[PDB]
């Protein structure tokens, strides 16, 4: 399902780590404008014990970076697809997670969506899902490779109240696909909480590619907590998967006396701003 | 120096500024990440099953470094043939990507790894581009690639269909056809095998013993840099005006221990004026504070040409322990006297010089703001003058200047 | 220093700049003239007394209270409480210290107060002549058309009013949002000019980069000549703009300092018959106090009130 | 001009023009400030003449240091020189008042 | 204001103006300093009552 | 629009420019200093010669 919500103040990341404690520095970079519309995208592939084909997972365009946020138990979302046309006619990149791994790879796969949905994928009845990877079915001419530590260090606080929220920003400025991230598990059910949180870079890799296509892959062998409705025209519907589109904007960031960004004021938003 | 700046052979009383004293760096350092971490270059060289020339072992180099100073003790390195790229200037270069192929050849095939040549072997097995930049290293391999019976484990194509484009592979089993009989599969008369035995023996002399040669393909086209060199390392000096060359930094200053609280990932340091002041070195993962090298406008204090030739120097705003000390700077050539007089040559905060016989020298001292006077104010005491003095002072004021009509 | 700011530690840059004519000697001459004028300004303003006067050990001035403006020996700086309240409230850009330190500007101020409380205006003309403070207040009243008649008949009342005004001037200076706007604005203007001048170094000025080492390494002196010359002329233009703005600001400050010197010579060392010059209302006295890069006058004035109507002819 | 043809001389000449004109610009800009400085003194001299000379001034330490009596102007090269006459007292004497 | 005066309606000219640094925010501050001062002059001369 | 057509050679066509001279821009034909136009050249070795 799909719906619309408000971004509030979120999606602010360090553009570079020149330590400037107590400096009101301003930069004109790609950012998520304050109070911007963010579209809840959702995937619903589960129904009792029958097949119930999906036809879900619509197309998600990618333009000038993207801000993604989610709250997942362990590995609900494990796949990232970055490549035009998602076919064997244009170069593509895939970020695939694991228990403790990452499968960042540049190639030209025709198809890579074979999650092998479990007929017994009912989480309330069983929670077994192993070795259902089924990727890189076809590869024509693929050379660039990379493996490192995974991206999301999910923490368990011995209860479900610790609704950890993961945020990431993907922009493609002459390679070096920065994956700025920040995990704030202070959330208790609020959607995009008021406050402020900065994002710190994790990795990057230069290739050079006109990626305009975005997609995510789920842990479909164990799929649940996916409701469906007719959410449209500024409504709400449980998705656990946010997305927002960045724009080139001027921001003025206030660095703390320690070094972190306490808060930032946007430009071209309000006359006071 | 005063005579040189103020163009005249007579210098009058007054403090004069002539130049600026500037400490110079005493040596140069450079430091990049810890060692080269894990460049897999050794795995390519330290091996036992090198791919032959019939199919080279192409490896992508984007997780390695350009440290061309640690790979030399893994082979004899008899031949160090290099293309237009300078072997000496390899560490500084940041190659976007390096494409290396490992293969084993013989003595007569050493010249086959070369652009713009003619012959047989490289026209069937390994084709090089015309502008093949990089380096190739050749060394003897009779220690491993020798059999008393025959080492027929490395093969090579010899009768491929036709010439191939640079860096092209034609690994495919086929019945070689050359003549008027298109062999239908028997591969008999006028049909010889494209591959040929490529064995080695130790009895053979120079030029026939097996050799292992590797190649380097570079690209100096303007692109994002991936493979970079650590520029070896230098000892990290401290508390001394030097030329620091940390990661992406080129400046001079004094490196001191830092009490800052750099959060784990860090690049540089900054201030309100957008200047670098705090850096960290990956060799130690510790924060260093950078202070601009000591400077300050030197000044000359003179009692006038028509009184003496001795002068006092006033290195300004510098603790010149790096002789008297003042808030404005340190005075050399003038001894500080504890007396007080109306000062005729201002220096700095309260300090003024003068030429006195106290055998005459220059003395600096604290200004005497005036003769001390205490009035006798009381409840019913008044002072009324009984005399006057008609004093004629003088006042001078400009009223106009020279009109100009350029 | 032009060479270090424009070029830094480069030899070819200095050689190229040596051609751009005497665009340095002029800069240094102008800035040294400004510095000398600044050091002299305080000399005209404060050093109006040939001799440093000291207050008597016992301080009884007929009921008038001067504890808030005379120096307090308890503090090591020997500054008045009001002066203390006022005081509380790197690329070749050297900041020379003032010739007169703030510990002796306060001494000039103390001498001026001692002379004006213990000798009236007589020490402004010639030798200081002792005079009881009530007699001096009678003089100042007589100077504005009010006879000596009503000073002594109200001496306790006027003493209480003056003490209350002195007490509340400190509260007015403290509780106000910003009364020291002019001094703080001068300091902020200088700091802003210096910060803009520093930030101008990291400006491309139409060149590839603002780093001389970067513009040197990536090219050769023949081809990098145009880029380094563009950087040199841009930085020279920035320095010239800075020095011209400094000259204009210094002219404004010189006008202000001449006004302050005239105010000290008339309001303090005598009584001014000019209207609305030494504070609103008829002028009685004026007490100077130092302040960071400035002076503060306490204009003790005489304001009538409680008028009554009458028939006249 | 006689050593180079137009095309690169035009570049070189522009370099001299943009330097000489900018040098000339600096002279005039620096000349305006000095003129403002002189007028401030010239206006002060006019004020000093209208009070110290054509009259007696009650302003302390304006027309000479001390009580003012009269003044005498004297012309000077590019300026004026005043001869303030003053009544500095001397030889004081203690007394008892009431 | 520099932006329109130096470059009428040009985005790329505005980008080149950014390379010159604070030649304009300094310039605009200088002019607005005169403007506020002018209102102070008339305020001080006339509003004496 | 004025189109001036003539044939000289490969070497001489290199100095069809203001100021620079190959003994063709002082006696034969020179291009004006403020020339705001275009120049097009192509080989004619196969022709004549
Ligand atoms: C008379 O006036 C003189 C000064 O003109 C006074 O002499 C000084 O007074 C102060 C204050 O009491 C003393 O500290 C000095 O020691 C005095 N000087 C000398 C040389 O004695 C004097 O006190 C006044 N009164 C009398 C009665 O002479
Ligand atoms: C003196 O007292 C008041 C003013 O102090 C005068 O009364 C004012 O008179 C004017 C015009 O005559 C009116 O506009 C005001 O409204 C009056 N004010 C008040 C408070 O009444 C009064 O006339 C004057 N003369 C006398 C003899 O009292
Ligand atoms: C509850 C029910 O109707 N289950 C049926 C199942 O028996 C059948 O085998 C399948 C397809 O044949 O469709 C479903
Ligand atoms: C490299 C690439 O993808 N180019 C595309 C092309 O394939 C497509 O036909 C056209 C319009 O859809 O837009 C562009
Ligand atoms: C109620 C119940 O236990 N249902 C099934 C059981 O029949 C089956 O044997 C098991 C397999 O693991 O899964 C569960
Ligand atoms: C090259 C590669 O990744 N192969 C994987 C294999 O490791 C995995 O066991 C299997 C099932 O998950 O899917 C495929
Ligand atoms: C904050 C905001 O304006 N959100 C808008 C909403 O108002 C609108 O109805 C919807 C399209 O139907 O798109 C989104
Ligand atoms: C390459 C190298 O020497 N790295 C050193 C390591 O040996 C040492 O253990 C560590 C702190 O002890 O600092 C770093
Ligand atoms: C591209 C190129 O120059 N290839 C030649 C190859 O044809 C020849 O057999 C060999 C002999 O030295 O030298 C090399
Ligand atoms: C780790 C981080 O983000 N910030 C820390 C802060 O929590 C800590 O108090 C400080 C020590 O002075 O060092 C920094
Ligand atoms: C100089 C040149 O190109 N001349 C050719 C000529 O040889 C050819 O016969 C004719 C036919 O199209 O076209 C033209
Ligand atoms: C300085 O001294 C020299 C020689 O002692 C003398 O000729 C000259 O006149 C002197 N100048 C002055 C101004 O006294
Ligand atoms: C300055 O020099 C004095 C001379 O002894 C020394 O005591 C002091 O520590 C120095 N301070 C600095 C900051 O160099
Ligand atoms: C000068 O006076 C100072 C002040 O205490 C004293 O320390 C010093 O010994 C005196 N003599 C000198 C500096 O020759
Ligand atoms: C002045 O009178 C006061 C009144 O209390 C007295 O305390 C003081 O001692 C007197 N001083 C002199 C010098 O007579």
């Amino acid at each position: 399902t799909q719906s619309y919500t408000n971004s509030f103040t979120r999606g602010v990341y360090y553009p570079d780590k020149v330590f400037r404690s107590s400096v009101l520095h301003s930069t004109q970079d790609l950012f998520l404008p304050f109070f911007s519309n963010v579209t809840w995208f959702h995937a619903i592939h589960v129904s009792g014990t029958n097949g119930t084909k999906r036809f879900d997972n619509p197309v998600l365009p990618f333009n000038d970076g993207v801000y993604f946020a989610s709250t997942e138990k362990s590995n609900i979302i494990r796949g990232w697809i970055f490549g035009t046309t998602l076919d064997s006619k244009t170069q593509s990149l895939l970020i695939v997670n694991n228990a403790t791994n990452v499968v960042i790879k540049v190639c030209e796969f025709q198809f890579c969506n074979d999650p092998f949905l479990d007929v017994y994928y009912h989480e309330n009845n069983k929670s077994r899902m192993e070795s259902e990877l089924r990727v890189y079915s076809s590869a024509n001419n693929c050379t660039f490779e990379y493996v490192s530590q995974p991206f999301l260090m999910d923490l368990e606080g011995k209860q479900g109240n610790f609704k950890n929220l993961r945020e990431f920003v993907f922009k493609n400025i002459d390679g070096y696909f920065k994956i700025y991230s920040k995990h704030t598990p202070v959330n208790l059910g609020r959607d995009l909480p008021q406050g402020f949180s900065a994002l710190e870079p994790l990795v990057d890799l230069p290739i050079g590619i006109n990626i305009t296509r975005f997609q995510t892959l789920l842990a479909l062998h164990r799929s649940y907590l996916t409701p469906g409705d007719s959410s449209s025209s500024w409504t709400a519907g449980a998705a656990a998967y946010y997305v927002g589109y960045l724009q080139p904007r001027t921001f003025l960031l206030k660095y703390n006396e320690n070094g972190t960004i306490t808060d930032a004021v946007d430009c071209a938003l309000d006359p006071l701003s | 120096e005063t005579k040189c700046t103020l163009k005249s052979f007579t210098v009058e009383k007054g403090i004069y500024q002539t130049s600026n004293f500037r400490v110079q760096p005493t040596e140069s350092i450079v430091r990049f990440p810890n060692i080269t971490n894990l460049c897999p270059f050794h795995e390519v060289f330290n091996a036992t099953r090198f791919a032959s020339v019939y199919a080279w072992n192409r490896k992508r180099i984007s997780n390695c470094v350009a440290d061309y100073s640690v790979l030399y003790n893994f082979a004899p390195f008899f031949a160090f043939k290099c293309y237009g790229v300078s072997p000496t200037k390899l560490n500084d270069l940041c190659f976007t990507n390096v494409y290396a192929d490992s293969f084993v050849i013989r003595g007569n095939e050493v010249s086959q790894i070369a652009p713009g040549q003619t012959g047989n072997i490289a026209d069937y097995n390994y084709k090089l581009p015309d502008d093949f930049t990089g380096c190739v290293i050749a060394w003897n391999s009779n220690k491993l690639d020798s059999k008393v019976s025959g080492n027929y484990n490395y093969l090579y194509r010899l009768f491929r269909k036709s010439k191939l484009k640079p860096f092209e592979r034609d690994i495919s089993t086929e019945i070689y056809q050359a003549g008027n009989k298109p062999c239908n599969g028997v591969a008999g008369f006028n049909c010889y095998f494209p591959l040929q035995s490529y064995g080695f023996r130790p009895t053979y002399g120079v030029g026939h013993q097996p050799y292992r040669v590797v190649v380097l393909s570079f690209e100096l086209l303007h692109a994002p840099a991936t493979v970079c060199g650590p520029k070896k390392s230098t000892n990290l000096v401290k508390n001394k005006c030097v030329n620091f060359n940390f990661n992406g930094l080129t400046g001079t200053g004094v490196l001191t221990e830092s009490n800052k609280k750099f959060l784990p990932f860090q690049q540089f340091g900054r201030d309100i004026a957008d200047t670098t002041d705090a850096v960290r070195d990956p060799q130690t993962l510790e924060i260093l504070d950078i202070t601009p090298c000591s400077f300050g406008g030197v000044s000359v204090i003179t009692p006038g040409t028509n009184t003496s030739n001795q002068v006092a120097v006033l290195y300004q705003g510098v603790n010149c322990t790096e002789v008297f000390q003042t808030r404005a700077g340190c005075l050399i050539g003038a001894e500080y006297v504890n007396n007080s007089y109306e000062c005729d040559i201002p220096i700095g905060a309260g300090i003024c010089a003068s030429y006195q016989t106290q055998s005459q020298s220059i003395i600096a001292y604290t200004m005497s703001l005036g003769a001390e006077n205490s009035v006798a104010y009381s409840n019913n005491s008044i002072a009324i003058p009984t005399n006057f003095t008609i004093s004629v002072t003088t006042e001078i004021l400009p009223v106009s200047m020279t009109k100009t009509s350029v | 220093d032009c060479t270090m700011y424009i070029c830094g530690d480069s030899t070819e840059c200095s050689n190229l700049l040596l051609q751009y004519g005497s665009f340095c000697t002029q800069l240094k001459r102008a800035l040294t003239g400004i510095a000398v004028e600044q050091d002299k300004n305080t000399q005209e303003v404060f050093a109006q007394v040939k001799q440093i006067y000291k207050t008597p050990p016992i301080k009884y001035f007929g009921g008038f209270n001067f504890s808030q403006i005379l120096p307090d020996p308890s503090k090591p700086s020997k500054r008045s409480p009001i002066e203390d309240l006022l005081f509380n409230k790197f690329n070749g850009l050297t900041v020379l210290p003032p010739l007169l330190t703030d510990e002796m500007i306060a001494q000039y101020t103390s001498a001026l107060l001692a002379g004006t409380i213990t000798s009236g205006w007589t020490f402004g003309a010639g030798p200081a002549l002792q005079i009881p403070f009530p007699m001096q207040m009678a003089y100042r009243f007589n100077g504005i058309g009010v006879t000596q008649n009503v000073l002594y008949e109200n001496q306790k009342l006027i003493a209480n009013q003056f003490n209350s005004a002195i007490g509340k001037i400190q509260d007015s200076l403290s509780s106000t949002p910003s009364a020291l706007g002019k001094l703080q604005d001068v300091v902020n203007h200088n700091a802003q000019a210096l910060n803009t001048l520093v930030k101008q170094l990291s400006s491309k000025f139409g060149a590839i980069s603002s780093v001389l080492n970067d513009i040197l390494s990536r090219l050769d002196p023949p081809e990098a000549e145009v880029q380094i010359d563009r950087l040199i002329t841009g930085r020279l233009q920035s320095l010239q703009t800075y020095v011209t703005q400094q000259l204009i600001r210094a002219a404004e400050i010189r006008a202000s300092a001449n006004l302050a010197a005239t105010k000290m010579s008339e309001c303090v060392l005598g009584q001014s018959k000019r209207v609305d010059f030494c504070g609103k209302g008829y002028h009685l006295m004026s007490f100077p106090q130092s302040a960071p890069h400035g002076v503060v006058f306490l204009h003790v004035t005489y304001v009538p009130a409680q008028e009554k109507n009458f028939t006249t002819a």
